[PDB]
DNA sequence: TGACACGTGCCTGGAGACTAGGGAGTAATCCCCTTGGCGGTTAAAACGCGGGGGACAGCGCGTACGTGCGTTTAAGCGGTGCTAGAGCTGTCTACGACCAATTGAGC
DNA sequence: GCTCAATTGGTCGTAGACAGCTCTAGCACCGCTTAAACGCACGTACGCGCTGTCCCCCGCGTTTTAACCGCCAAGGGGATTACTCCCTAGTCTCCAGGCACGTGTCA
């Protein structure tokens, strides 16, 4: 599905970062380390959410996993 | 041209940037290999949406000093990779 | 029942600004900051409490915990904040 | 009768819940009676200093409620919140 | 005073039954004994109160050890902890 | 009647009382079940051994006897498991790995 | 002025330790003012220490726990 | 005579192999009082603190010129200059 | 050669036993929010054309850096001297934990 | 509107505030020795400024496809509840693991 983060997101992202012209090759590698970062952050959330023995996983579970990350996310409780 | 007034626009506005279908079905599909048939809340997804494109964003801003180093005007590949081997990731 | 420090950031908010409002998104926001910095706080002083060797926080505790976490005109202002506090606490 | 005593200190926020939630903490086994009047007292002027800023923030906007784009744009402002809060990130908060 | 320094020796007379080791290399090892302690014992007391419980049973630290070690140190603190376990509570 | 440890029990080297202790008297809970500090005290005799045995192949492997901070410091970053765990640690007298960057050598 | 007794040879040592082939004269100043302030964080800290135990003698546990606090956890003195 | 940058590697390779402290112990012993005279008069100190003190400070200074020297790679060049030291802070955050 | 290894006295930290009681393992009913499906439209994504700007290889050149011999200076090692102050001991009372009855701030 | 949790009153166990004593090691000074830093010199390697050129990105247009909206079904599992019991803290005894202090010989 990774080709489902299109190639205007990635530009919109970039610009919202100040870039103004973007090599062709950056796509890629973006998929690459946006897939890393997710899928560390989802093997935490599950693994709390094993832990509770529950089948949901929930805001907690994702504010926790990324505190635990060293990156504190507020709005979500 | 348009590129200044671009990033005038989406730094002043505040929404999301990724559309949330594929973003979705992205997170279920990862989901799957640590337990199968797990249910995501639907808060879930938008905290995990709200958490990567900030990460992104901050990777982005550094990227951009990555390649004005270089005296160059375009980002590379190889500032991500510098970006991320300073940065300790 | 949902135990939240919002009805007191309400008054502090009437205090600094009688004709603003507040948004539930901004409260959610301001709840949860002071839920994080209390058990930083409270976290320190357990800290310091333990490598002095002493069974109970007190007052200097939290003050020295208040000068070590905040920068420098924060903690200047809040030490004397709460110095003034517990001062004319005592004085009742 | 009974006189609260953030009353007797003047404050806002709850001794009370604040000095439940110290026992409670397993912070330590005893807590002495001035450890939550002085966090309190810190907690309130921590808020008051934050609400102060997104308020006049949305003043500047010509706006009458601060909303989370006004505190992202204070908290980047102040050269000490941003020292304090330098790696929490704001939902919708945007950027500088 | 209280160290681990006989339980230290006692391994490395198992591991290399040659070697020694200097006392400013055991200093070294009874920090890392202490700090990977209190790492586990934070996270083990995290759990407890995330899911509203008072104790701390054999899940919380089995949980707080897959969290914190990498992956392949994981699958084998965890397999011979619940193999001590299960010596422990058969004899 | 007779006394016998409980780390015999075990089969454990490290002190499974002292650990139970260490955990009541922590603070870290209201209550610590029997079985925590059995799991806790393995867990810590199985790092202790991986980090011993990295130590003594490199006394080997320097032809020393007597492993010192230096046999450390290489037995920690040069895997890439203890490396991620021990990110924060600073070991005094340990000194650095020999790494020159390629591009730096002689055309 | 003790600042000074980081020599020139101190700062080119330690970059030859890192690696560094060939260094452009005005490192040394930034280096010196780099660690006066990296100094200065630590002390601090300590210092806070020493006087909340009522102790005068600055102690090495104090500058485990200083560096502790600040992500540099330090085995080996304590 | 050697040419330029051939010793810089046996420099290398024995400062890396090495593990002796490389900063003079007794400017850096007064250095230490000269700035906590500044917190409070008439302070003493513990041998042990000075020694713990300079082996942090040694410690982030190799780690800072680690980081360095990738800027200047980066760049093409293999002269190290200030704003290679600015940018590695500038990004690793202090 | 002086740090680690083996030895001794000894004492308080661990272990075996019974009591007491409440945390949470258990089995049930619930109902709300998650998953699934439909029509559809029109916002955004995709494919092509066009080009001129940013990237960059070859080149010139000179000034900033390195490698070396000589001078010296303050660092390093050892000796005596000492008394401030960390650390342990003995005393005892200010105060902070626990129970109850009450009623109003908060939900 | 109304309830459960914060307030006031009392008991009383103890640990930490005060005073004494001590013997460690941090501070100060003398000297000898010389490792290391400082200074001056010049040769040449690298960084920096300039040109020509090129191919790949930016910007515009039409197509098209699936993200989104909104309404309708329904049923899995998060949530609360009442019962129970077996688990773990408190106490007491009594005994041996390992802690200061000593000694010596070989990596």
């Amino acid at each position: 599905n990774i080709q489902g983060i299109t190639k205007p997101a990635i530009r919109r992202l970039a610009r919202r970062g100040g870039v103004k012209r973007i090599s062709g090759l950056i796509y890629e590698e973006t998929r690459g380390v946006l897939k890393v970062f997710l899928e560390n952050v989802i093997r935490d959330a599950v693994t709390y959410t094993e832990h509770a023995k529950r089948k949901t996983v929930t805001a907690m579970d994702v504010v926790y996993a990324l505190k635990r990350q060293g990156r504190t996310l507020y709005g979500f409780g | 041209t348009v590129a200044l007034r671009e990033i005038r626009r989406y730094q002043k506005s505040t929404e999301l940037l990724i559309r949330k279908l594929p973003f979705q079905r992205l997170v279920r599909e990862i989901a799957q290999d640590f337990k199968t048939d797990l249910r995501f809340q639907s808060s879930a997804v938008m905290a995990l949406q709200e958490a990567c494109e900030a990460y992104l964003v901050g990777l982005f801003e550094d990227t951009n000093l990555c390649a004005i180093h270089a005296k160059r005007v375009t980002i590379m590949p190889k500032d991500i990779q510098l970006a991320r081997r300073i940065r300790g990731e | 029942r949902k135990e939240s420090y919002s009805i007191y950031v309400y008054k502090v908010l009437k205090q600094v600004h009688p004709d603003t409002g507040i948004s539930s998104k901004a409260m959610g926001i301001m709840n949860s900051f002071v839920n994080d910095i209390f058990e930083r706080i409270a976290g320190e002083a357990s800290r310091l409490a333990h490598y002095n060797k002493r069974s109970t926080i007190t007052s200097r505790e939290i003050q020295t915990a208040v000068r070590l976490l905040l920068p420098g005109e924060l903690a200047k202002h809040a030490v004397s904040e709460g110095t003034k506090a517990v001062t004319k606490y005592t004085s009742a | 009768k009974a006189k609260s005593r953030s009353s007797r200190a003047g404050l806002q926020f709850p001794v009370g819940r604040v000095h439940r939630l110290l026992r409670k903490g397993h912070y330590a086994e005893r807590v002495g009676a001035g450890a939550p009047v002085y966090l309190a007292a810190v907690l309130e002027y921590l808020t008051a200093e934050i609400l102060e800023l997104a308020g006049n923030a949305a003043r500047d906007n010509k706006k009458t409620r601060i909303i989370p784009r006004h505190l992202q744009l204070a908290i980047r402002n102040d050269e000490e919140l941003n020292k304090l809060l330098g790696g929490v990130t704001i939902a919708q908060g945007g950027v500088l």
